[PDB]
């Protein structure tokens, strides 16, 4: 018997909405028909902040969706607007699946349990800096971040890679957003060894950053900076320096791609699922309820587990926090201040493109982050036997006393 | 002072942490008079400092 | 039984427990047990013997009850070897198959 | 004094501080003084063969 | 003169009308300061009922404060209102139920916020009963909904300190989506005396029927439960293997309509400090339309200027939670025959419990807790004072306790510490 199971999604135009229908109708073809039918609804996501959010309740809790996809708004507004929906369907214990969110505001999954999405966010990066610090041997870098629950986030993963390693946590930077005078710091920043820095902050601060950072000459060579995909992009380059490293998400602007992708792994997660008894379908009617939905959990356990290596937007795993695993980015350089192509990574192993390296100050090659520092500022307290204190003798520093031993 | 970690750690001594601790002293320099004022009838200090 | 002690010996295993059944032997087997773990100065420790078999439909129930307490490293089985199966499905349940 | 792991006011959760913290912190960058080597320091900071 | 507008919605299955308290409050608002209510009232509550009605009264009338009250203790239901606020801006609380149980970290936009409590301070609560008859807790397990990494920290913070002689057990996470077991087993290794509970009563409920099957519900297993599952106090899943602590806020302690007015006076007392005091306490406008921003943000509303205020006299003074800082807070315990048996009640920074000595659950058992006096004399044992200024008796001596002398008095007396 089939039964169609409805499937929901917002998405940002009717046209990416008939490639949805058009998806899931291929769709049935692929897992078996007999055993279930799917059918496919969506809405065109009509900017209204607590509105699309009720016509979600009303008409896709209404309908029982087994499943829902959420794209980023077309029109190129607001930050994380997705929040409401985990929230909502938090209480329905229905799978939401993102295309377009690669934000790591909803990463907080013990209020966004029920969030999920394709993309890695740019906390997730870090996995390319620490192959990235793991090829050129680099132990020793600096790290700024803004502070936030992204830039923290991307601080503790990189870290935590790290702590596999000895740990290493010399000169973490912490900024706070939105700040124009941020030179003063990096007064602070010369004084430490390590001459590699990676960053990650938003576009506006970025500007901020770059400025700030020419000021005091930090982009010279011996110097390397390693960047997220969001600093290279916008505002950022134009009053922005050379020889920089950058990361650029691979299929990230395209959901289509990751509409079908996301689908036909969800379709693995589903098809699967109802290989399993004592399940029960999504709560029907937004009225009438205050209880959870005791699949949702599985649900998201076989999704999580859904594999689906081959696909569109490339292979296809998920980490325990429902981060995507393995995401192929396409590092980029600033040569003669315009963005190409050093080198793509995918997988777990960069891959060097044939394009020339550019790093500060045009060396082909700049390996050594250990310059190091000539002059040691030496503390010490005040211990009779092995330090003695005493006032200069007027200007003169010091006495020409002499010990027991003449000398 | 690292004694104070050896109090610490040593429940054991945890009497003794308080006991001691109630009396203590920002440096050796105040430490030692007080033993000389007499003011204290005992002081605890490793012996590099204090031989 | 003997040969049992001299392998938990030779890994050093010291303390262990016993899981019996109805099946012949099961009250020597504690016995020779009783007198080769005795007769050695070596402090090991014998945690619960526990004898349980069928009776009316609460076997589960009480062979659950009764073998839950139980928390040893080391475990000497003594039954026959379809009732080893039935324990075992019953061990995987309890999770005292694991590592 | 050099300065041991504490609680941090409210937040209770603090770095040795001292003259050890601001080796960590690198407002000296190398510690020269007569200073005890204990395990608890170890972890945090490399240190010398005892002299 | 002011004139403000104010909206208060009571839903439940215990009868009362908000009209009845309607005009109370107006009465007991009246002297204090100028009030505008309107009061309504809904049966059962839904995310679609609950959202669609509060934006249905706000912007029919330009309200600047409300309240919320239910019969209902669902978990969900606060962050709901929660996403509200963050997009309104509008101030909101809530005196009873579901709204004072606590609710996740709270978003940087302020929300409503009358229900949470550090979570931290409430184990810190749960410590102190811990320390009176607690050391070596079983387990402290993230199960289910907020702070299953937060509550993780905050015990490690505890033990931080090493004032004392604290210690754990058992240290795992986890619940429905695969095996029960991993986590089950888990949970076999853990040998201790008391189990903490972070998880809902729903989860609970299943959890009860797991420690069954465990054995946790046998001796030696003391349970901790917050309100994460207490808060249902009109009902007590049967399975609930009691005896263990259950315990969160009362309301035989304080009355529920109590709540409110003194609400509504801290808000006229939040204008008088801010409205008074040269600011513009701005109208909601802008609800359930478009994506225009709300006309961006109202400029110098200072809804958080004032956190620790007092209301006739009563030192409301609120948390990052917005909750009374001065925890009002009652130990209970599940009883023998399914009654939350007041336990104890905790007054500021002490912790009280009504019964010094320490209940035999059911029949004693082989001798468990004998009743032992030792003379005290040079020769074998010694008292003195527990440092009081932790409130802890020393790592390596024994607390103690005694019967203050009252031969006369009908009590034996309490000389412990
Ligand atoms: C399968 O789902 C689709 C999409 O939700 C349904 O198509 C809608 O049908 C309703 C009838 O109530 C129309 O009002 C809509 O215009 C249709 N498309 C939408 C909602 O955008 C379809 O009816 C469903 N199939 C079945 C058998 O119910
Ligand atoms: C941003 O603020 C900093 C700190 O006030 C400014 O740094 C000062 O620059 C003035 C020169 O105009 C010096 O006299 C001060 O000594 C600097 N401050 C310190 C720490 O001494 C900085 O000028 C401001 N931004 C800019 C570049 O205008
Ligand atoms: C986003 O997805 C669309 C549709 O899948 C892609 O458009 C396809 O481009 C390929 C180029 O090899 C054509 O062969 C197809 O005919 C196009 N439509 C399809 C596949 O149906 C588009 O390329 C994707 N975006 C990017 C940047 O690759």
């Amino acid at each position: 018997d089939p039964k169609i199971v409805n499937i929901g999604a917002v998405l940002s135009t009717k046209k990416h909405e008939q490639i949805f229908r058009e998806a899931v109708n291929q769709a049935n073809k692929r897992h078996f028909t007999r055993k279930i039918q799917l059918n496919a609804t969506s809405v065109t996501h009509r900017p209204n902040a607590i509105q699309m959010a009720l016509s979600v309740c009303e008409d896709l809790i209404s309908s029982q969706v087994y499943a829902i996809l959420v794209s980023h708004p077309p029109a190129p507004t607001d930050h994380l607007t997705p929040t409401p929906i985990s929230y909502t369907a938090g209480f329905y214990r229905i799978p939401v699946i993102g295309l377009t969110t690669r934000m790591s505001i909803y990463s907080d999954k013990s209020i966004h349990l029920s969030f999920l999405r394709t993309v890695p966010p740019y906390s997730h990066q870090a996995l390319v800096w620490f192959e990235m610090m793991r090829l050129f041997n680099w132990n020793h870098v600096i790290l700024i971040v803004s502070d936030d629950h992204e830039g923290r986030a991307a601080q503790k993963k990189l870290e935590t890679l790290l702590e596999e390693k000895e740990s290493k946590a010399d000169k973490v930077l912490q900024f706070e957003p939105g700040t124009k005078n941020l030179t003063a710091l990096l007064l602070e920043a010369k004084e430490l060894e390590a001459r590699v820095i990676i960053l990650s902050a938003s576009e506006d601060d970025a500007t901020a950053v770059y400025k700030s950072a020419a000021m005091l000459d930090m982009t010279g060579a011996g110097y390397v900076w390693l960047v997220g995909e969001r600093e290279i992009s916008g505002s950022a380059l134009r009053y922005a320096p050379d020889g920089i490293i950058g990361l650029q998400l691979i299929n990230g602007k395209n959901e289509s791609a990751h509409i079908s992708d996301a689908v036909a792994v969800v379709a693995q997660a589903i098809h699967e699922l109802f290989e399993m008894e004592q399940i029960t379908d999504p709560p029907r009617g937004c009225v009438g309820n205050t209880n959870i939905w005791k699949t949702g959990p599985l649900f998201k356990r076989v999704l999580m587990s859904s594999k689906y290596p081959d696909g569109v937007t490339g292979r296809i795993e998920f980490n325990e926090d429902g981060d995507r695993k393995f995401a192929q980015y396409s590092i980029m350089n600033l040569q003669n201040r315009k963005l190409v192509q050093v080198g793509i990574f995918d997988g777990s192993y960069i891959i060097q493109n044939d394009r020339k390296i550019i790093w500060p100050g045009g060396e082909t090659e700049r390996p050594q982050g250990y310059q190091m520092s000539t002059r040691l500022k030496i503390v010490t307290i005040h211990q009779e036997p092995f330090v003695y204190v005493r006032p200069t003798t007027s200007d003169g520093t010091c006495r020409e006393e002499y010990t027991i031993n003449g000398d | 002072s690292s004694v104070d970690i050896y109090f610490r750690r040593q429940v054991e001594l945890s009497t003794m942490y308080r006991h001691m601790e109630k009396h203590n002293y920002e440096s050796a320099a105040e430490a030692i008079q007080a033993v000389r004022d007499n003011k204290l009838h005992a002081f605890i200090w490793d012996s590099a400092v204090l031989e | 039984a003997s040969v049992m002690l001299n392998i938990m010996e030779e890994y050093d295993w010291y303390i262990f427990s016993i899981v019996t059944t109805y099946f012949p032997g099961y009250q020597d087997f504690e016995n020779k047990v009783r007198s080769t773990i005795e007769n050695s100065f070596v402090g090991w420790e014998l945690e619960e013997v526990i004898h349980l078999d069928m009776s009316l439909d609460d076997i589960d129930s009480k062979i659950q009850n009764q073998l839950k307490k139980l928390q040893s490293p080391v475990i000497l089985l003594y039954c026959t070897k379809e009732e080893a199966t039935y324990i075992f499905e019953v061990a995987h349940s309890v999770g005292l198959t694991g590592y | 004094k050099f300065g041991t792991q504490e609680r941090v006011n409210n937040s209770n959760a603090a770095a040795w501080n001292g003259m050890m913290g601001e080796l960590l912190s690198g407002q000296a960058d190398m510690i020269v003084a007569p200073l005890t080597i204990n395990n608890e320091r170890a972890q945090y900071i490399e240190f010398s063969k005892p002299f | 003169f002011p004139v403000l507008n104010i909206a208060v919605i009571l839903g439940r299955t215990r009868y009362i009308t908000e009209r009845d308290i309607r005009s109370l409050w107006t009465r007991d608002m009246s002297l204090d300061f100028d009030v505008n209510v309107v009061t309504l009232l809904v049966q059962q509550t839904d995310p679609k009922s609950i959202i669609t009605h509060v934006c249905d009264l706000m912007s029919g009338t330009k309200i600047h404060g409300v309240v919320f009250g239910d019969d209902t203790d669902q978990e969900a239901i606060a962050q709901i209102l929660d996403f509200v606020s963050s997009q309104t801006f509008i101030p909101i609380l809530g005196i009873h139920g579901g709204s004072s149980m606590i609710m996740a970290d709270k978003d940087e936009m302020s929300t409503f916020f009358q229900f949470g409590a550090s979570i931290k301070q409430q184990a810190t609560v749960m410590l102190n009963i811990m320390e009176e008859y607690d050391w070596h807790v079983f387990s402290v397990i993230t199960s289910n909904f907020p702070g299953y990494r937060d509550f993780i920290s905050f015990i490690k913070t505890t033990v931080d300190n090493s004032f004392v002689g604290w210690e754990v057990q058992n240290y795992i996470t986890l619940d429905t989506s695969y095996t029960d077991a991993q986590t089950l087993t888990q949970l076999k290794k853990i040998h201790s005396s008391v189990i903490l509970l972070y998880c809902s009563k729903d989860e609970a409920t299943y959890i009860f029927e797991e420690a069954r099957s465990l054995g946790l519900m046998g001796y030696g297993f003391v349970w901790i439960v917050p309100s994460l599952v207490t808060g249902n106090t009109d009902i007590i899943p049967y399975e609930f293997p009691s005896g263990l602590v259950s315990v969160s806020y009362d309301d035989w302690d304080y009355g529920i309509e109590a709540r409110v007015r003194d609400g509504l006076g801290i808000i006229t007392t939040a204008a008088s400090a801010m409205l008074e005091k040269h600011s513009v306490i701005p109208e909601a406008k802008t609800s359930c339309y478009g994506q225009n921003e709300r006309n961006d943000p109202p400029l110098h509303t200072l809804h958080n200027f004032m956190i620790n205020v007092t209301w006739d006299g009563k030192d409301l003074s609120f948390t990052e939670d917005g909750y009374q800082a001065n925890p009002k807070l009652v130990v209970l315990l599940l009883n023998m025959e399914r009654e939350w048996e007041k336990v104890g009640k905790w007054e500021a920074k002490s912790l009280n419990m009504k019964y010094p000595v320490w209940p035999r659950i059911d029949s004693d058992h082989d001798d468990n807790h004998l009743s032992i006096v030792t003379l005290e004399e040079a020769p074998f044992v010694i008292v003195e004072n527990i440092d009081y200024l932790t409130g802890t008796c020393v790592r390596n001596t024994v607390p103690c306790r005694k019967y203050f002398r009252l031969a006369n008095s009908t009590t034996e007396g309490t000389s412990v510490k």
